[PDB]
């Protein structure tokens, strides 16, 4: 879902 | 002579810097899930016989300080050194809860001349962070 | 008889240069979860470099992003192993  | 000596009394340290919450004046979305990664690492490395030391939500200064001190420790009886960084980041930059810091500044503390007890010993830096903003659309196989 | 001060270093990046790194809300980042799984399964018979190659394949093949925003949907990732080591690494 998310990224860094 | 092809393999590093891993029969020292101790395998070594395993510093894990876990950053999930960032200051509102930075613009970073809380890294939900990093808690699972931190815990998963801990158990994995404990089985590998490492002295695992976890650290949560560190700032620029605190990070650099933790590393400076660890590099000033006596690793003479240790066979290696592992450091896990879990946080936001850019190319060659790890993010502390309040600000960014060059990965180079951290790694430089463990160089062959700034840490004689680790000279000739494997220094592993596992990094979970971004290195830019490019998206890999991939291709079918 | 001396060595480079940059030798014996090994960096295991979760993604390639200039690229994003993906993370799941409940399972954890693809990299870490693959790295831990490969270590738990091969750290008793494989050299570290070989283990990280496995980590690369698992991350590149078994993962794909999902988002309601097309821009971040269906994206891939490849880990980047950067080794300045001079010997083989075995955890035992």
């Amino acid at each position: 879902w998310e990224h860094d | 002579d092809n393999s590093y000596k891993m029969d020292y009394p101790e395998m070594g340290l395993c510093i894990i810097i876990n950053n999930k919450n960032f200051h509102k004046s930075t613009g970073m979305t809380s890294r939900s899930g990093t808690d699972v990664d931190a815990a998963n690492l801990r158990e994995t490395f404990r089985n590998l016989k490492y002295e695992v030391r976890n650290k949560n939500d560190l700032t620029r200064e605190e990070i650099v300080e933790l590393m400076r001190d660890v590099s000033k420790e006596d690793h003479s009886k240790r066979s290696s050194f592992v450091c896990v960084l879990l946080s936001h980041g850019e190319e060659g930059i790890i993010f502390g809860t309040n600000g960014p810091v060059d990965l180079k500044k951290i790694t430089n503390f463990f160089r062959g001349d700034r840490c004689r007890s680790l000279t000739g010993k494997p220094k592993l830096f596992i990094i979970q962070a971004c290195r830019g903003t490019e998206l890999d659309c991939g291709i079918e196989t | 008889h001396k060595i480079p001060v940059e030798a014996d270093f090994l960096y295991a990046y979760s993604t390639a240069p200039g690229y994003y790194s993906w993370r799941n809300s409940k399972d954890g980042s693809w990299f870490i979860q693959s790295l831990c799984a490969m270590l738990k399964q091969y750290a008793d018979k494989l050299e570290f470099m070989h283990i990280l190659t496995r980590v690369n394949r698992k991350v590149a093949t078994e993962f794909e992003s999902f988002s309601f925003d097309a821009t971040f949907h269906a994206k891939k990732q490849i880990p980047c192993i950067v080794s300045m080591l001079t010997k083989e690494l075995y955890f035992y």
